[PDB]
């Protein structure tokens, strides 16, 4: 995408606090307890029946982290997400059979569980830079889709 | 929040739609699958080339169904119970996709009704897909 | 629909919110024209700087309107009846919009409520924040 | 916007046969009748109380041919549509406070006229390189919005 100086400067900042496992985990969990439809890829983590059940899955927290860990990785290359995705944008779409609606839904919840965590430290210019940031990374991995 | 206008603009138009349902669904999903290559993801099982038995036979369920709710326009809810349970349950389509269906059956509907497709009988069908929509997602959390 | 532990957990979280329903409307806004800028095409009329008198005026009456709904959350329809008819008929805001301000209400109530922003009640808030646009949508057609 | 050679020559022979004033006319027309909510940019236009007195107002038709006119221009340039609407883009932001949403609804409408007017031979293939230009224009015509 396209930030300001500042903007970078700021999702940098706010990112080097994050414990990525635990922010991921997290992220995911809260997806599958929001937005119980996305459960349908996720038969095989075992019980999701309840809110605690989904939170305290060792598979979900598992793909949290793998899931997170691709989106860090992807803050290092904010200039060129389509390319830093690419491949992952194809195995989401030929192999996986993901509706990209729901990277758009991960990153609202994203930025709720950044709120969560952050508090007043998420302040309104920040969360802008951050919704730019989840779009752009939605919109890359919804890129090679056909 | 179907008007009685509304409600006879709908009858009207499924009417005239008749024995060509079935054909009609198959279409709006064709229409589907190439305008918007994402709702692909729900059908990995199917062959969805053009002339696909399985989009045929997926079409005549889809028309199906929408004959059963026009048949039933004031108790939808309970009419369609069984689809809104498997919908929620089972198939979890995101909300999103059934906007993108719902407009493929109005330009398929407007592309075989020349006569019919008036901007007032285009206005109810439009109200009326919604509120199919919104029946079949009704019970998604 | 809205369950029963829904309710109660809108209810627990907006009675934490208490007296500063107010500032977080305002505050909802705020997050709403920065981080989703075509929504400011609604208020040109409007000193949209930050904490404007319009801004955190208008941020009290939306939190207002919320704590009605809240109070009434087993009658929304009726409640917000005014409020539909405002939008629906003069304001005409498009319902695409009701989904922006939610997300932004949501981001602040849980920049707010560290001990009671609890997965389940993440849920339960997008839930009924969703019910109240339906609401404030219901009239438009 | 990136069609095909088969996309692109697939929207121009339509295109050809399009009478811009009138399906002008009734694409806006048919948006101020299914969507009334858009009526709120048009209170100058006179009386759109009932569906026909939207489909026969003169303000209206006369509007329609404008739109579909610029839309028309961007269909020579569908390599640059950014470009080729920036100047209305800004225009719409700044002096008109238009919600892009209305762009999207309106390309809607307009895929549904075309049907409508053309039968049959607004074929899938068809409507799907039509669904790209318009979500493209809608885009371009975005673009500027701050
Ligand atoms: C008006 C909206 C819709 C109606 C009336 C409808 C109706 C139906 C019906 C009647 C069935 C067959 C159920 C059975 O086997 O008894 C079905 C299945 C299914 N529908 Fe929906 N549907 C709608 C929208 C959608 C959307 C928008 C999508 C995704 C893009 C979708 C995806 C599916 C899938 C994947 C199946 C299972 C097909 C199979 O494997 O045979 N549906 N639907
Ligand atoms: C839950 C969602 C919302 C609620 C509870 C809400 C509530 C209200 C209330 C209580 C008023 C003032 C009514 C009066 O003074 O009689 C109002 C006015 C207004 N609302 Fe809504 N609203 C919501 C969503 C939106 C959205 C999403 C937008 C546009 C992005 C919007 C745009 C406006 C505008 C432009 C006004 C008039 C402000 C003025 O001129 O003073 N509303 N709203």
């Amino acid at each position: 995408v396209h930030l300001t100086p500042e903007e970078k400067s700021a999702v940098t900042a706010l990112w080097g606090k994050v414990n990525v496992d635990e922010v991921g985990g997290e992220a995911l969990g809260r997806l599958l307890v929001v937005y119980p439809w996305t459960q349908r890829f996720f038969e095989s983590f075992g019980d999701l029946s309840t809110p605690d059940a989904v939170m305290g899955n060792p598979k979900v927290k598992a793909h949290g982290k793998k899931v997170l860990g691709a989106f860090s990785d992807g803050l290092a290359h904010l200039d060129n997400l389509k390319g830093t995705f690419a491949t992952l944008s194809e195995l989401h779409c030929d192999k996986l059979h993901v509706d990209p609606e729901n990277f758009r839904l991960l990153g609202n919840v994203l930025v709720c569980v950044l709120a969560h965590h952050f508090g007043k430290e998420f302040t309104p210019p920040v969360q802008a830079a951050y919704q730019k940031v989840v779009a752009g990374v939605a919109n890359a991995l919804a890129h090679k889709y056909h | 929040v179907l008007s009685p206008a509304d409600k006879t603009n709908v009858k009207a138009a499924w009417g005239k739609v008749g024995a060509h349902a079935g054909e009609y669904g198959a279409e709006a999903l064709e229409r589907m699958f190439l305008s918007f290559p994402t709702t692909k993801t729900y059908f990995p099982h199917f062959d969805l080339s053009h002339g696909s038995a399985q989009v045929k036979g997926h079409g005549k369920k889809v028309a199906d169904a929408l004959t059963n709710a026009v048949a039933h326009v004031d108790d939808m809810p309970n009419a369609l119970s069984a689809l809104s349970d498997l919908h929620a349950h089972k198939l979890r389509v995101d909300p999103v996709n059934f906007k993108l269906l719902s407009h493929c059956l109005l330009v398929t509907l407007a592309a075989h009704l020349p006569a019919e497709f008036t901007p007032a009988v285009h206005a109810s069908l439009d109200k009326f897909l919604a509120s199919v929509s919104t029946v079949l997602t009704s019970k998604y959390r």
